[PDB]
């Protein structure tokens, strides 16, 4: 009976079986990672069927299967939404996870706890599937917190390293800052709309007020690492390369953008929140690209690229184009995941070297990673007919052909320029010059796992944009007419960025040296934001937490008021009363005094 | 000449930029010698207690005991009622309470007035 | 890291350390090898000009002034080796470093495996028990009165003697235990 | 195994007790400096410099390599705030004031230009989008029993 | 109700007539059997209550608390079995007798059809706890902690007895059923204001309120592991149960009256969560986290809405289990290290991996990770407060963030990093400790499947 529901629940269910078998004997053998990888691949090829059913018919469904607790009028149930977004995002995420695990079987070959690593990866995948398929706000919050906790665990994978623990706590802190707005949104929706269910919320909110949308925007900014709460995403590179390639690049970090996409019927009916989202996305993409164009760590550069892409996604959201932002999510997953595969291959081949100053000629020394990175950089930049072109070109056209802010449009164009800039920076400083690695050459790629995992995402980043764009139904009005110069704005900006950054990098061979300027220092230290904001508030908090809350009030004044005052008063009274020298003279004089006082007072 | 680096509380002076280190004197050298002598005596005691095979227990650290005792149990007996202590305690223990009371009282008064006149539009509000 | 520190740093130690830091930061600035070689030789030549200077006050004037210049152009993001205290793999494998005495707590069924290892460990334990008893007296007699002045330990001087306080230096887990 | 005299006491006033307290905390008399004698119960605990643990030498063989501390050395009052997992005081290549002003300046400039762009938006040389049936009245909200004002859209 | 009370009474002769080396086995088995017997009470009705007799009744607010109180005793026995090893048989029997008497007093307290009987048992629970704290305590400050714990409670509760006898003199009955059906409004008068204060402050002191929370760190730090467990898990919930029971008579006076308490709790949760960040002690940190959670419960009770009451009940149960688990973990560390300071023993995940997993789960459930019942109560109380006022959320937001911080801080200081080189007496974790943690944690993850079972009478 209508196999859509059975298949779309079976994928998620079979995604959980290795977690059940994690206590079995297979978990103690060396075949566990292959078991998990095969399970993920079968889940992907099984979830491909509901995608085909949607493409044929446009069939949509809600599955509210298990009834959880019901409080008064409100009903809470295990409900799954399998809308276009869910049935479209699930296959892409499963394919990316399959490639990531295939790569990780080789990248984590010498890691003693590799079964636990694979288990951690599968748990994150399950939680993200829960987040994507959620129909009510409570299940979505469950996935929201689960992905954050798995990210905390995976970032601090090497728990003997202080900086990994610091980065994990940073991620938790920023995610809780977003969680504040998430909880505000949940509370407002329950109080005013009387439900956490998606269907009820859309129905009873024809003109959504500011507060729930501001809460949703705060949560999205927290989880997507916008300018206010950006540094945790670059700081999350402390984890293993597969963790950075799966979670912090293509699947987890689009959680905020996906959440804002989920509530697009209420986003389109408000004009202020749209403006805030647009401005936040523009400033985030600009600042992150500006920081990226000057970094030396390849992982940092690519993470800043991811953050800039998230900013571009929220720019797309702010101009009331949620479906196009979803398409951007799907394409960016492919090509940015493959970009991290290439980066991790380079890092592993250079004996855990991440600085680009110690990598020179790799165009010929290692060709397959070379062509994969070239194709990924071309797709990111937006080459016509490439995967990037289908989404990013429409992004540029829609931002240009809309009643938006002039400053936001300018910042988006500059962000595109800087994207081209750091792309050519990566290529030039990792691939073209003379070798700069230590003399003992350990460069090797002849491994089936790495090659197959990279080439699958290569086929994806070549053909997925074309096939998906021509297979999905049309969902928005096109900009079918456009000035010729304004149609070519994206290409001319990209080529200008290429040529200018190439010229600026080509002057490094010159035998002339000068000290850096203030702009370079500002861009290299991340706008000085991670310095001040990670030293001024925390100290000012922690000191207070010891000086005022702990010692001044709790240890001293609260103690002075009730217990110490009582002790002192009772001690003084006892000393005064009991200090009698035993002279009956004084006793009987007091007796006479009280006798006469009683004779004078009580009658 | 080059622009000068200005130290702050959260960004201290660099080790190699202190004017004090370049001013060397026999008294300073003797001070450093006795500092390193104390450090080496403590290190020798710790390693003597550390290496021994017979010992099978945590080595007790008097410095840690002093730190914890001073942080926790030595505060009140050394307290003295002082204008600084009085004003800081009164502020940090009373001001936030009255501030939040004022804020919430004003909010609830506004809400109560709006519900009395009825221009609040509480449709679909059934759970509280 | 292995050697004991000194009570102070001499002028030549300071100039050598400044030379090391400046050359490393110039290598960080000059990505390519030929540019780095040219500028490093230019810097070495500049450095050697004041080599035969005898005035101590002038000597103090030199390098400290250079240090301010070094601080101005110190390449805010210098290159750091992966295992260095600022590297990206500084403490990656500290979580795999398990102490040796933990083996004393293994179940006998676990000690049934690897019997030769535990026999050699027993020989090591016997050697430690004898050597420590010798070392206590040796260090007591060799230490200067009033407490040690420098945290450096003397070597063994007899035939059957072992270096004092050797057990926890020899029995380090490994650099990369797993 | 710690005795009564080994615990912190009241503030030192005389040089003899100052020297005795300096001896208690295993430091020099000249290096010993208690906190200023106010109401807060610092008592007789040394005021070590407010420098963090991150900028301590990472090559010295500490007894606690992760915390960068030695066994018998005195402990800073705010140690748990400086544990390399928290706020640090390591000097930066750029001065604190320059970063603050530069950071503050960048943020302020961005806020002002976004406001200006809100004041001066961008659009196209076009009129508003036109919709067929009374500006989609029946299927945007409904209310068919009101018969709103009809609108005819201009043919050009 | 006697089917639970009589076996608990029979626990005493069984313990005292037990063989010298079979007390722990006999006590644990029969305590678990009594806990199983207590499970029958959970099947509540949507109607009035389970009125067994004139003296005792059951309610879906009383039933989860009774089940938790019964379940806590085997855990306390297993935790106490370790450090009482070098102790004479008579004193171990006395310890078990005190635990049994505490359970009996709590069981009679939670049913308690009449308010004077409730007060008598509510204050009878005080003696066994005081004796346990001041007798089998390690440090020399256990006497001062016992004095604080006794006198805070009695100063709070002495006006309550006068208020109760006055209320019975005026109304004519102290029975809960009669009081609920015959409740009449209290006029806003000075005498009524002082009657409200006398009725409320006794339960406020035991939560405890932020102003009156000083006794709790002393009592928790100085008590043995069983004492800490019973204080954090059950004894703190007595104030919340008393407030929920006695608040019915108080209206409409509660609205004006509630502001001083609402502000104190909303600021004190922030203050105590921030205090947790700078602590050198595990037990003190857990105590302050308990203070923050109970401040939130105070806010929920004072708002006095249905969602508030359900959230308060769920949060009380979840906090009891979580805090008992946290104290058990800290005690397992202390029994090896004998220091009870976080910064000394470090990197315990490398040496004890399963115990580190238990630490992670306990810190996650203290952090209120969904869909755990901790977050269920958290979210219900937060929503009720938002409906009460849209500004409260800001404070709540801070609280949540701060909570997570110190939780993971406690997880990072002791489990992650590098193990202290000198400590070598860290033996592998015993089966008893792992069983203790499993028996602490499994009920939470079972209850999250059936939240309505702990949501109180207003479900
Ligand atoms: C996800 C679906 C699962 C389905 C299969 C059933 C799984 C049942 C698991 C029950 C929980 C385990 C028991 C608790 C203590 C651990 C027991 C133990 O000793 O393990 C040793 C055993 C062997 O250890 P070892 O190798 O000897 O020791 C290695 C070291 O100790 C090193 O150890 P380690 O580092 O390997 O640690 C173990 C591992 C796992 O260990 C744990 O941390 C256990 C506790 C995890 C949750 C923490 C509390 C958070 C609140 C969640 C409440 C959920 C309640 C649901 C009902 C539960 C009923 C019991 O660490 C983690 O993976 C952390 C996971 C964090 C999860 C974050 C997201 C949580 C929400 C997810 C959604 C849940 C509801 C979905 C509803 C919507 C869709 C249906 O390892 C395991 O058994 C691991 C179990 C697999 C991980 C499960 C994580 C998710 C569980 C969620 C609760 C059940 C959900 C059911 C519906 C799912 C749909
Ligand atoms: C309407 C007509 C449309 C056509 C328009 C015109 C077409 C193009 C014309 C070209 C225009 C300029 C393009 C060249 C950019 C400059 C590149 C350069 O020379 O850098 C070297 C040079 C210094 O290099 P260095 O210190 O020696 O570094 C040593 C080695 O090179 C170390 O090198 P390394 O190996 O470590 O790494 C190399 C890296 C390191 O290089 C860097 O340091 C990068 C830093 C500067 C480049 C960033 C430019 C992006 C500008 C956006 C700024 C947004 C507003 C920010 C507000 C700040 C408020 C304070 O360089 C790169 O990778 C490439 C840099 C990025 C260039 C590629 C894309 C830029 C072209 C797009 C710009 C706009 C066109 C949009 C297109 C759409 C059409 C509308 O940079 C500069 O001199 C800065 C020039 C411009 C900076 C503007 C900010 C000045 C702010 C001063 C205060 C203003 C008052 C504020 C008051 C506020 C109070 C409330
Ligand atoms: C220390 C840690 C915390 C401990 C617990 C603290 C919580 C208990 C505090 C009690 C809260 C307030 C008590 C009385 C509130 C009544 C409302 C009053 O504040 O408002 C005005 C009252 O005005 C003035 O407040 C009059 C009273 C002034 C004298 C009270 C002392 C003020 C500060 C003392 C605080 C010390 C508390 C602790 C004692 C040990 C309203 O004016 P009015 O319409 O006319 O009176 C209405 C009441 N009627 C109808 C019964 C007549
Ligand atoms: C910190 C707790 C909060 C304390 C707030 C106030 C503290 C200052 C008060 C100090 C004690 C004052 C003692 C005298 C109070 C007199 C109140 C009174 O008599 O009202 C009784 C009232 C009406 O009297 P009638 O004459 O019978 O009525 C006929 C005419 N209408 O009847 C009652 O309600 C009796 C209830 C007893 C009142 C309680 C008295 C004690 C104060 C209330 C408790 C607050 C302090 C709690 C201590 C906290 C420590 C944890
Ligand atoms: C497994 C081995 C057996 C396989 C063969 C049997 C296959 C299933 C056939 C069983 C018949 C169906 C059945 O289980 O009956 C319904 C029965 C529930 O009873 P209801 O009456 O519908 O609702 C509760 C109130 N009465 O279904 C079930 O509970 C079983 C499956 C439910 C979903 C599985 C649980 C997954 C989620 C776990 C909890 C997660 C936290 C809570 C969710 C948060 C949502 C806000
Ligand atoms: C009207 C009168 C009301 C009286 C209320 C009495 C409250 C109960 C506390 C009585 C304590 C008075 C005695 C006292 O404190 O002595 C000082 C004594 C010295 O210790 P000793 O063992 O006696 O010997 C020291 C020298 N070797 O100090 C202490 O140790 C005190 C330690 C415990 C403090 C207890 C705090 C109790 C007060 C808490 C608040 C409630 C108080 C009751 C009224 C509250 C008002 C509503
Ligand atoms: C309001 C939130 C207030 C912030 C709470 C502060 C809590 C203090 C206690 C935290 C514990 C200390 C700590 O975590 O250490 C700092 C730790 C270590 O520093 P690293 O940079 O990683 O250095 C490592 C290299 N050696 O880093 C941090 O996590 C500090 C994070 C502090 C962030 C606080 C500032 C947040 C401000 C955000 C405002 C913007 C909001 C967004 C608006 C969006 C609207 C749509």
């Amino acid at each position: 009976m209508n196999p859509f529901a059975s298949l779309t629940l079976t994928t998620l269910t079979i995604l959980t079986i290795p977690i059940m078998m994690s206590n079995s004997n297979i978990y103690k053998t060396n075949l566990y990672p292959n078991y998990v990888k095969t399970t993920v691949s079968y889940a992907f090829t099984l979830s491909l069927v509901p995608l085909l059913m949607f493409m044929h018919t446009g069939q949509e469904m809600i599955i509210s299967n298990w009834h959880w607790m019901t409080l008064q009028t409100v009903e809470l149930s295990l409900s799954f939404k399998m809308d276009y977004f869910s049935v479209m995002f699930i296959p892409v995420a499963l394919f990316v996870t399959w490639s990531i695990m295939e790569f990780s079987m080789w990248y984590m070959h010498s890691d003693p706890f590799i079964n636990r690593f694979f288990k951690y990866l599968l748990l994150f995948l399950i939680t993200m599937m829960i987040l994507v398929t959620a129909n009510n706000l409570f299940q979505l919050f469950i996935g929201w917190e689960g992905v954050g906790i798995m990210s905390f665990l995976l970032i601090g994978w090497w728990h003997g390293r202080t900086d990994a623990n610091t980065a994990a706590l940073q991620a938790i802190l920023y995610n809780r800052i977003g969680d504040i707005g998430f909880v505000l949104s949940m509370a407002w929706f329950l109080t005013h709309s009387n439900a956490w269910d998606l269907q009820q919320i859309f129905m009873l909110n024809n003109e959504c007020p500011n507060m729930p949308l501001i809460g949703l925007l705060l949560a999205a900014a927290g989880k997507s690492a916008q300018f206010g709460l950006h540094p945790w995403l670059p700081s999350a590179m402390e984890g293993p390369t597969p963790v950075s390639a799966l979670l912090h690049s293509s699947t987890m970090v689009v959680a905020g953008v996906f959440l804002l996409i989920r509530f697009y019927p209420l986003m389109e009916t408000n004009k202020l929140v749209q403006t805030m989202t647009l401005c936040l996305g523009a400033i985030t993409t600009l600042f992150t690209a500006l920081c990226a164009i000057t970094q030396n760590d390849i992982k940092k550069i690519v993470a800043f690229s991811t953050s800039s892409q998230l900013g571009l996604m929220m720019v797309t959201i702010g101009i009331n184009q949620p479906h196009l932002a979803f398409l951007h999510i799907c394409m960016h997953a492919f090509f940015k995941a493959m970009l991290f595969m290439c980066s991790g291959s380079i890092i592993h081949s250079l004996n855990d070297e991440q600085d680009i100053r110690k990598m020179g000629g790799l165009y010929k020394a290692m060709p397959f990673t070379t062509t994969a990175l070239i194709i990924g950089s071309l797709a990111l930049t937006g080459m016509p007919y490439l995967t990037g072109f289908y989404s990013k070109d429409l992004i540029i056209e829609a931002v240009n052909m809309s009643y938006t802010n002039a400053w936001a449009l300018l910042m988006t164009l500059i962000a595109t320029s800087l994207t081209a800039a750091y792309s050519t920076r990566i290529i030039f400083f990792a691939f073209l010059g003379k070798p700069r690695f230590p003399p003992l050459v350990l460069i090797n790629e002849n491994n089936p796992l790495l090659i197959n995992s990279i080439k699958r995402l290569l086929i994806g980043s070549i053909f997925a944009g074309f096939i998906i764009s021509n297979n999905i139904p049309p969902m928005t009005v096109p900009n079918t007419t456009m000035p010729l110069y304004m149609k070519m704005t994206a290409l001319i900006v990209t080529i200008m960025g290429f040529m200018l950054a190439l010229e600026l990098n080509n002057t490094t061979y010159y035998l002339k040296f000068k000290y850096p300027s203030q702009t370079y220092k500002f861009s290299n230290m991340l706008g000085y934001y991670p310095s001040i904001m990670h030293r001024l508030p925390t100290y000012h908090n922690l000191s207070m937490s010891q000086k005022s809350a702990s010692s001044l009030l709790d240890l001293i004044w609260l103690e002075t008021i009730l217990p110490k005052t009582t002790s002192f008063i009772q001690m003084k009274m006892s000393i005064m009363v009991s200090n009698q020298k035993g002279l009956i003279k004084l006793y009987f004089l007091s007796f006479l005094i009280t006798i006469m006082i009683s004779m004078t007072l009580f009658n | 000449s080059f622009p000068k680096y200005k130290p702050s509380r959260l960004a201290t002076l660099p080790a190699t930029l202190d004017p004090a280190e370049y001013d060397i004197s026999p008294e300073t050298r003797k001070a450093q010698a006795e500092r390193l002598a104390i450090r080496s005596r403590l290190k020798r005691e710790y390693l003597l207690q550390y290496n021994d095979p017979n010992r099978l227990g945590v080595i007790e650290d008097p410095a840690l005991i002093r730190w914890t005792y001073a942080r926790s149990a030595n505060i009140y007996p050394n307290f003295r009622p002082t204008p600084k202590t009085s004003l800081l305690g009164a502020l940090f223990g009373i001001g936030p309470l009255f501030f939040w009371y004022y804020v919430f009282k004003t909010d609830r008064d506004k809400k109560e007035k709006l519900i009395q006149e009825g221009k609040l539009d509480q449709t679909f509000n059934i759970s509280y | 890291a292995f050697s004991a520190p000194a009570a102070y740093l001499t002028h030549q130690q300071k100039v050598l350390r400044l030379y090391k830091r400046a050359l490393r930061h110039l290598e960080s600035w000059c990505v390519h090898r030929d540019k780095y070689r040219y500028f490093a030789c230019l810097m070495r030549a500049r450095f050697d000009e004041h080599k035969n200077e005898k005035d101590m006050v002038k000597a103090t004037q030199l390098l400290r002034q250079a240090e301010e210049e070094f601080w101005y152009g110190q390449h805010p993001q210098p290159y750091i080796f992966p295992e260095s205290p600022g590297g990206t793999s500084y403490e990656r494998y500290e979580c795999y470093k398990v102490p040796e005495w933990c083996l004393d707590d293994w179940h006998p069924s676990e000690k049934a495996m690897y019997p030769d290892y535990f026999a050699k460990r027993e020989q090591w334990k016997r050697l430690r028990r004898e050597s420590w008893e010798r070392e206590v007296k040796q260090l007591q007699e060799e230490t200067p009165p009033g407490g040690p002045r420098t945290e450096a330990l003397p070597p063994a001087r007899k035939e059957g003697d072992l270096p004092p306080l050797w057990w926890h230096i020899v029995t380090r887990p490994r650099e990369r235990p797993m | 195994h710690v005795t009564k005299d080994m615990f912190p006491g009241p503030y030192p006033k005389t040089p003899e007790e100052r020297a005795a307290a300096a001896k208690k905390y295993n430091m020099r008399v000249e290096d010993y400096e208690p906190y200023p004698d106010d109401g807060m119960g610092y008592g007789d605990y040394p005021k070590l410099p407010d420098r963090s643990q991150q900028e301590r030498d990472p090559w010295y063989d500490w007894d606690h390599p992760d915390l960068r501390l030695n066994w018998g050395e005195p402990i800073h009052w705010d140690l748990d705030m400086y544990i390399r997992n928290r706020v640090d005081t390591s000097p930066t290549p750029v001065s604190w004031n320059t970063m603050c002003k530069h950071l503050f300046g960048f943020v302020a400039f961005m806020l002002f230009m976004f406001w200006v762009g809100e004041i001066y938006p961008s659009y196209q040389p076009v009129g508003p989008k036109q919709y067929p049936y009374n500006d989609l009245y029946l299927e945007r909200g409904g209310d068919p029993t009101k018969e709103p004002e009809p609108v005819v859209h201009y043919e050009i | 109700m006697l089917k639970i009370i009589i076996p608990t009474t029979m626990l005493l002769p069984m313990t005292w007539m037990s063989k010298h080396n079979m007390i722990w086995i006999n006590a644990t088995v029969h305590s678990l059997l009594i806990s199983l017997i207590s499970l029958s009470l959970l099947n509540q009705l949507g109607e009035n209550s389970l009125n067994f007799s004139l003296t005792f009744f059951s309610d879906s607010l009383s039933a989860p608390l009774l089940v938790l109180t019964t379940w806590l005793l085997p855990l306390m026995l297993m935790a106490s079995q370790s450090h009482l090893s070098k102790e004479t048989t008579t004193r171990k029997k006395l310890y078990i007798t005190m635990l049994i008497l505490l359970q009996l007093f709590l069981i009679m307290t939670f049913t308690a059809t009449e308010l004077i009987l409730f007060y008598i048992l509510f204050e009878a629970t005080l003696v066994p706890t005081l004796i346990i704290i001041t007798r089998w305590g390690n440090q020399t400050e256990r006497l001062n902690a016992g004095l604080y714990f006794l006198f805070y409670t009695l100063a709070g509760s002495l006006p309550l007895l006068v208020a109760l006898v006055y209320i019975q003199n005026t109304t004519g009955s102290l029975n809960f059923l009669i009081i609920h059906y015959w409740s009449h409004p209290l006029s806003n008068s000075w005498s009524n204001i002082f009657m409200w204060l006398a009725c409320i402050m006794a339960f406020m002191v035991k939560m405890p309120l932020y102003g009156l929370h000083l006794w709790l760190p002393k009592a928790h730090v100085e008590a043995p592991i069983a004492g800490s467990m019973v204080l954090a898990a059950v004894l703190l919930k007595l104030g919340g149960y008393g407030m929920m029971r006695i608040t019915t008579i108080l209206n409409p006076l509660t609205n004006y009256m509630a502001y001083p308490f609402l502000m104190l709790s909303m600021w004190g949760m922030i203050m105590t969560s921030s205090i947790c960040l700078r602590q050198t002690d595990l037990k003190s940190l857990i105590a302050y986290s308990s203070v923050s959670h109970m401040a939130l419960v105070i806010v929920a009770i004072m708002i006095q809405t249905p969602w508030s009451f359900m959230g308060a009940t769920a949060l009380m149960i979840a906090h009891g289990l979580t805090s008992s688990m946290l104290f058990c973990l800290a005690n397992t560390n202390y029994e090896r290290v004998h220091s009870r300071t976080m910064i000394l023993a470090r990197g315990l995940q490398t040496l004890l991996p399963l115990m580190a997993t238990w630490w992670l789960v306990a810190s996650l459930t203290n952090l209120a990770l969904p869909p755990s019942i901790n977050l269920i109560g958290e979210l219900f109380i937060i929503t009720a407060s938002f409906s009460w006022s849209n500004i409260t959320i800001i404070l709540m937001g801070m609280n949540m963030m701060i909570t997570a911080l110190y939780s993971l801080y406690m997880l990072i200081t002791t489990q992650r990093g590098k193990y202290t080189h000198h400590i070598n007496n860290i033996k592998p974790s015993f089966t008893r400790e792992n069983a203790l943690m499993a028996l602490h944690i499994l009920p939470l993850l079972l209850l999250t499947l059936n939240p309505k079972m702990i949501l109180g009478p207003l479900y």
